């Protein structure tokens, strides 16, 4: 009657995340409703219905000034390490994990005054040996023409073009699976102004979503800061 | 006689690019033909041309070159036959064979060069999609290869999955002078991705 | 305007064609995360003698550089079961001791807690003296031996205890009428319980204690702190890693 | 030319009948194959206080003159899960060891590594101290003791976390943009993960770790290396064996 | 409500290739489609399906030119340990495995040019006192006549015949189930050619393929090198 069993080696051992409870003590416990708004059950969800600043040399925008052309106002590497995604939703959930894939959606909000108006330029320009540094240069790739005084916010997606399926959260020195390439903005025109001694600049706020394909995957421990 | 590498070349777009993909058509990646080298009396067996595609050659691939030079990814097949141009009093044979992933090249990647192959691959290279040449039968192979690759495209630039290998398994005896190699090359179901810069 | 693509007209943005599924948001999934277990604190013994307090179970306002300790910052009430592993690990000579029983007492939200050495064990002259809230009883008691042990450890479930239906992780108010600065981010029994560790060891080593939140429900959510410091402007941050360019 | 024997005319070929099946090609099926345990590796535990160094799991570019590693050699593109059994040897003596806990770490494709001793467990004065990354947590932590152990190991298994559908075997082509000898056949991410062992024994002992490849699949074929030597021409090669001649 | 339970001595032990898994630890993780082309299932099938070159002292064909009759131009003992079967796939495959049963293809390919021709005859002579040394001899065996001219390739099965219904793989000094007699080819007549100045010899490659029948079972662990 006794059952022949064998102990496996791994035997008595600790293994922290097995897919299994431990035994009961304290049974047949109801606990009350809990009614209260909110719930959410994905972190993913509210990162896509989300939306956070970025963190453009500390503040959650970049600005046009009635001098400006050629050079990019907003340039960040496509990384979710990258800087100007610092304090966001997507970039802090990010780093709980090991890999992502999909898109990021960024929108831009020109809070320049009424009396004022500006047009940018916006580039998703693929890794290259090292980044356009005027716009008839970047507007060889995927860009948009954003014409404030037509719409003052601009969503522009991102996209996601990799060989790899997944790519890698935690980036380091440029590997193929750790940069995916730049987002820029450049001013199409300088800020024009109804009055330049009252309105002389205007601020864009920049702030990211989760793309519709978006996803996090391998859940992995902090290291050590930095 | 048409030898397909491991399964026919398809046109579904890379399933890991939410950009727009361009399709080349025929017209546009068109086909370019090259002499790869000469067979001589010296060179004995398990000497191999080794032909990576294109990585050496992409410079002269006009259009096609055009196109591949202004993206980042492409994904695309090859439509290639080699020839050799030998008389009936020629003796010798070739193996020419398509490998994935072919690596040796010491790192003078990808680029077309000539080496020894360490007879356990001589031997072997048959089974890798490949045809005979016997110089008392016929004259050329004809080979048609699917992208292949660990991802659904990569970046030509840093990545080369197929090349050829044309090897002699048995020199080449006959009349003193030598035989040309040759070989045209078709890009088949080219697509690309992420136009890059302007280059100023 | 105009919307999709490649004629360059302004407001006009070109096509993107989004990515088939994959990994289908599994591993983002609330549950799923907590439901394993988290090296949360570590503890020291008491000894079985004297009068010992109870360490409350109350993972919820940390600081530390840990996983755990923010994720579950990251919601304003939470709601979830219990699960403990509680490991001993000497910091002297395991040859110290030659037995070892350790005597852990779980208490749910609301309990009594004052002890003192009542429950006295009689052999030979010598005899050993446990704490009266010690005794296996009304709430559980687990008691393993540390010596031999193979891991020297226990581990059991326990419910959620607490008589608010859910956990405020934040709240902006005081839990007593008396408004101390104390009582401010408060608000009483807003956690697991406590448990009471003995044992004729207590110098000798400590403990290792390890919370699984089965059933986890997360509500509201809330902005989650970055973990590390802003890089430069227009860089991106390097961190060692499993893949890196050798 | 006439095929089927017996007239001796040229190109005539004699009489074969093909043998019947017996034992169904089960023995040379890939998976099959695959799955057992392989002692690939033997490593050195980490002492508890430190910045130790994970090691990578990959098992691809080996030259051992053992069986997995030609078979892991076989094929371009390889998929596969993944089995570990973790073993523990002592090199010293064996009452060196009093308690000797193990902590064992895995770490999916493409997980952050930098750790320093950071999590304390006091007790009666001395403390101990572990790893950042040690510790129970996002990723599977294993504790296993090696004191009385009837078998000094630990095992579990994991599942392929590579972001390549595939891992290529070879790799004609950089796996980073800068052309350096060192990412030649390269490409980031082409393995298993990495794990970290680490103890107060470290000195004392070392470990053993075995693979085992559950769900493998194999894509291209590629030459086989010889393994032996050739042995003279129109000779055989003639070696000990449980069959010859007394 | 405890269980029974009785611990088998072979309690605590290893056993390398138990029928059974361990415990998972980093559960729900699903993996991106594999399309690419040329998966394999079974070793035997690639080992059928393919051909490779035999190792003819060091080269993968034996030669004829206008001097030769009587002796073997290519003699091997059928044993997946021969010399000249070393830098195959079939023999390197072997070498994983204990046993083998079933047939070798072995198939000629003529490579002199198309004014040369020759004639050969290629015998399967079965285990014997010693090995026939000229034509006369092995003809009275299973025996083909190869006229080059009419094919230039031409395929021949060595046999399975023994008593024992599988043989060694791993060969050592001739036992019953360790040789299985002679492969042979003889030049039935000398190399002709249009110009003996030109054309003085030619080669035959010689390739193996596993025969229909093939088998191999045993998966065996590799011994000290040899």
């Amino acid at each position: 009657a006794p059952i022949r069993v064998v102990s496996v080696p791994e035997s008595d051992s600790f293994m922290s995340s097995v897919p299994d409870n431990s035994t009961p003590l304290y049974p047949k416990v109801v606990v009350p409703p809990r009614q209260v708004p909110g719930r959410f059950t994905n972190f993913i969800d509210v990162a896509k219905q989300t939306y956070s600043f970025c963190s453009i040399s500390g503040k959650p925008y970049f600005e046009v000034t009635n001098t400006s052309g050629d050079e990019p106002l907003f340039q960040m590497d496509v990384s979710l390490s990258a800087a100007e995604l610092h304090g966001t939703y997507v970039a802090s959930l990010s780093s709980f994990f090991a890999q992502y894939r999909g898109s990021l959606n960024f929108n831009f909000i020109f809070t320049g005054a009424a009396a004022t108006k500006a047009k940018f330029l916006v580039a998703f320009v693929p890794p290259h040996s090292a980044a356009p540094k005027t716009r008839d240069e970047a507007m060889a790739c995927i860009h948009a023409v954003w014409d404030v005084g037509l719409n003052s916010a601009f969503s522009f997606n991102v996209p996601y073009s990799s060989p790899a399926d997944f790519m890698a959260v935690y980036s380091a020195e440029a590997t193929v699976v750790n940069v995916s390439g730049w987002l820029q903005v450049y001013a199409l025109t300088a800020l024009t102004s109804t009055d330049i001694a009252v309105n002389s600049k205007g601020r864009v706020l920049v702030a990211v979503s989760a793309g519709p394909d978006f996803s996090l995957r391998h859940p992995v421990d902090l290291p050590d800061k930095q | 006689g048409t030898t397909y590498c491991y399964s026919k070349p398809d046109g579904r777009p890379p399933s890991t690019v939410s950009d727009p993909v361009t399709r080349l058509g025929p017209t546009l990646s068109r086909h370019y033909t090259f002499k790869v080298g000469e067979w001589p009396h010296s060179q004995s067996h398990g000497h191999a041309w080794i032909c990576p595609l294109p990585s050496d050659k992409l410079k002269k691939m006009g259009s096609f070159h055009e196109v591949v030079k202004a993206h980042h990814l492409v994904k695309n097949g090859w439509d290639v036959v080699v020839q050799v141009n030998a008389s009936f009093a020629h003796s010798g044979a070739l193996c020419v064979a398509a490998v994935p992933e072919y690596e040796h090249t010491h790192e003078k990647a990808l680029k077309w060069s000539e080496l020894e192959e360490p007879a356990y691959t001589y031997q072997q290279l048959s089974v890798f999609p490949h045809q005979l040449l016997n110089l008392r039968t016929n004259s050329s192979v004809h080979l048609v290869m699917p992208y292949i690759g660990p991802g659904p495209t990569t970046n030509l630039t840093l990545h080369n999955p197929w090349t050829i290998v044309i090897l002699i398994l048995s020199e080449l005896t006959g009349p003193g002078q030598t035989v040309p190699v040759t070989m045209s090359v078709a890009p088949i179901d080219a697509m690309v991705n992420g136009p890059l810069p302007n280059p100023e | 305007v105009t919307n999709v693509g490649e004629d360059g007209e302004p407001g006009e943005t070109e096509p993107r064609h989004a990515l088939s599924p994959v990994d289908m948001h599994v591993h983002t999934d609330v549950s799923f995360l907590l439901d394993r277990f988290f090296d949360v604190e570590t503890l020291e013994l008491s000894n079985l003698t004297g009068s010992p307090a109870t360490h409350v179970l109350d993972p919820f306002g940390s600081t530390a550089q840990l996983a755990w300790a923010r994720l579950l910052n990251t919601c304003t009430y939470f709601f979830s079961d219990l699960e403990l592993s509680i490991q001993f690990k000497f910091t002297t000579t395991p040859s110290s001791v030659g037995e070892g029983f350790v005597w852990v007492k779980w208490f749910p939200v609301g309990a009594p807690t004052k002890t003192t050495d009542a429950w006295q064990l009689e052999g030979g002259g010598n005899s050993v003296r446990i704490q009266q809230l010690a005794v296996a009883g009304m709430s559980p008691t687990v008691v393993f031996k540390i010596a031999g042990s193979r891991s020297q450890a226990c581990g059991f479930s326990v419910p959620y205890t607490s008589m608010w239906r859910v956990v405020p992780v934040f709240y902006n108010g005081w839990g007593a009428p008396t408004k101390e600065k104390a009582t401010y981010n408060w608000l009483p029994g807003a956690h697991f319980g406590s448990i009471l560790l003995t044992s004729d060891a207590h110098d000798k080593g400590g403990c290792y204690l390890r919370y699984r939140f089965p059933r986890a429900n997360m509500y509201c959510p809330r902005p989650i702190p970055p973990a590390f410091t802003r890089p430069a402007d227009k860089t991106r941050h390097k961190f060692p890693t499993n893949i890196n360019k050798q």
